C-alpha cells in the first residue's frame, strides 16, 4: 500500500485537508491507508471514509449515466453509426467505477465489518456494503446481476434488523440507511410499493420520536426526514 | 430532479 | 504513450465524450494522445486541448490555494504546531500541478508551436505557453521564479505582437490573450498600472471595431469585453 | 469574487 509508510494520524489529518481542498480521490486514498493500519475507525473517521468514496464514486456514476445515455441514443433506429468509441469509453468509466466499489467492499470485508461490534459502527458499515453493491448493480447487465442485487439486499436487511433493535427511530444512521434501502427497492429491486412503504413508515416513526431530542439532534434528524418526504413526493 | 440518497456529493 | 494504439479520430471523439461527462482528466489524456500523433490541430481540436487542461489545472490551483492558505495560518504567531502534514500535502498538490504544466509546455515545445504558421494557431499556442508558465509562477518561490515569470512574459509578448499585426481587435483569441496578459501584469509581475492600461486599451479598441461584425461575432467579442470590464471594475 | 482569465473552468 502506497500509504504504508505514513502515520495513521497523518493520514487522517491529510484526509481532512483533502476534503477542504475538494481533492476527494486523495481523500479516499488517505482513508484507505488509514483503514489498512488495521485499527477500528472512530465515528468521525468512518464518516471521512464514507464522504471520500461517495464523492469519488459520485463523479464516476454521473459520468457513466451521461455516457450510457449517449450509447442508448446511438442504438436507436435512424441513429448514425459512429463506431465503437462510445461503448469503449462507457466501458472504461464502468470498469473504473467497479474498481472503486470493489475497493470499498474489500475494505469492509478486510476487516472493518468483522471487528464492528457496536450498533453504530456495524450498521454504518453494512449500509456502506449495501450502497456499494447497489452501485455495482446500477451498471450490472450479466449473469451475476441477480447475485449483486441480492448482496445489496442482504447487507441492507442485516443493517435494518440491527438498527431497528438497537437504535432510536430518529438516529441519523438508521434514517439514512432506510432512505437508501428505500431507493434500492424503488429503482434496483423493481419494488416501488416497498420503497414507498419503507419511506413512509420510517418518516412516521421518526416524527413520533422527535420529542425526545435536543435542538441539535432535532435538526440532524429532521434534515434526513425531509429527504424521505422529498422522495415520497417524487414517487406519489 | 433526482431522488435522494445519503451521503450526497459535495 | 498510453494512447499510441488509438486512432487520432477516436481520441478526438472520446475527448468530446469526456467533456460531456465532465471527465476532464480523461479529456486531457485523450487530447495529449491526439497531439502526440504529430499532425497539426484544427481550431476545434485546439480548443478541446485548452478546455481539457484548463479544467485539470483549475482543480489543482483551487486546491493549492486552499492548502497554501491553511499553511500560512499555521505559520502565524499563536498558531498551534501541527507537524509537517500541511506543508507535505501542499507540496504534493504543487508537484502534481507543476507536472501538468510541464506536460502542456512539453506538448507546445514538441512540436505544436514550431509547426503553427497561421496567426490563429500561433497566437493560441503562445497564449497557452504564457498561461502555463504563469501557473508555474503562481507557486514558484525559488531561484528560478524570475526566469519562470520572464518565460510567461516572453510568450505573451510574442503572442501580443502577432495578434496586433495579424488579427482584428475584436478577435476572441486576441481578446482572451489580452485579458490573461493583463492579469499576468496585475498579480504576477507586480504591474497593476500596466494591467489596467492593457485592459482598457484592449476594451476600447474592440469597442470601435464591433460595427464590422455579424451578430454571432458580436456576441462572442462582447462576452470577453465584459470580462475585461469586470476586471477593470475590480481593480479601480 | 475572482478576476477573470480565459478559458474558465466548467
Ligand atoms: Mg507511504
Ligand atoms: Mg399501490
Ligand atoms: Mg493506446
Ligand atoms: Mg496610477
Amino acid at each position: 500500500g502506497a500509504m504504508g509508510s505514513m502515520e495513521r494520524a497523518s493520514l487522517i489529518q491529510k484526509a481532512k485537508l483533502a476534503e477542504q481542498a475538494e481533492r476527494y480521490e486523495d481523500m479516499a486514498a488517505f482513508m484507505k491507508g488509514a483503514v489498512e493500519k488495521g485499527e477500528e475507525l472512530s465515528c468521525e473517521e468512518r464518516n471521512l471514509l464514507s464522504v471520500a468514496y461517495k464523492n469519488v464514486v459520485g463523479g464516476q456514476r454521473a459520468a457513466w449515466r451521461v455516457l450510457s445515455s449517449i450509447e442508448q441514443k446511438s442504438n436507436e433506429e435512424g441513429s448514425e453509426e459512429k463506431g465503437p468509441e462510445v461503448r469503449e469509453y462507457r466501458e472504461k468509466v464502468e470498469t473504473e467505477l467497479q474498481g472503486v466499489c470493489d475497493t470499498v467492499l474489500g475494505l469492509l470485508d478486510s476487516h472493518l465489518i468483522k471487528e464492528a461490534g457496536d450498533a453504530e459502527s456495524r450498521v454504518f458499515y453494512l449500509k456502506m456494503k449495501g450502497d456499494y453493491y447497489r452501485y455495482l448493480a446500477e451498471v450490472a447487465t450479466g449473469d451475476d446481476k441477480k447475485r449483486i442485487i441480492d448482496s445489496a439486499r442482504s447487507a441492507y436487511q442485516e443493517a435494518m434488523d440491527i438498527s431497528k433493535k438497537e437504535m432510536p427511530p430518529t438516529n441519523p444512521i438508521r434514517l439514512g440507511l432506510a432512505l437508501n434501502f428505500s431507493v434500492f427497492h424503488y429503482e434496483i429491486a423493481n419494488s416501488p410499493e416497498e420503497a414507498i412503504s419503507l419511506a413512509k413508515t420510517t418518516f412516521d416513526e421518526a416524527m413520533a420520536d422527535l420529542h425526545t431530542l435536543s435542538e441539535d439532534s432535532y435538526k440532524d434528524s429532521t434534515l434526513i426526514m425531509q429527504l424521505l418526504r422529498d422522495n415520497l413526493t417524487l414517487w406519489t | 430532479p433526482r431522488r435522494n440518497t445519503l451521503p450526497a456529493m459535495d
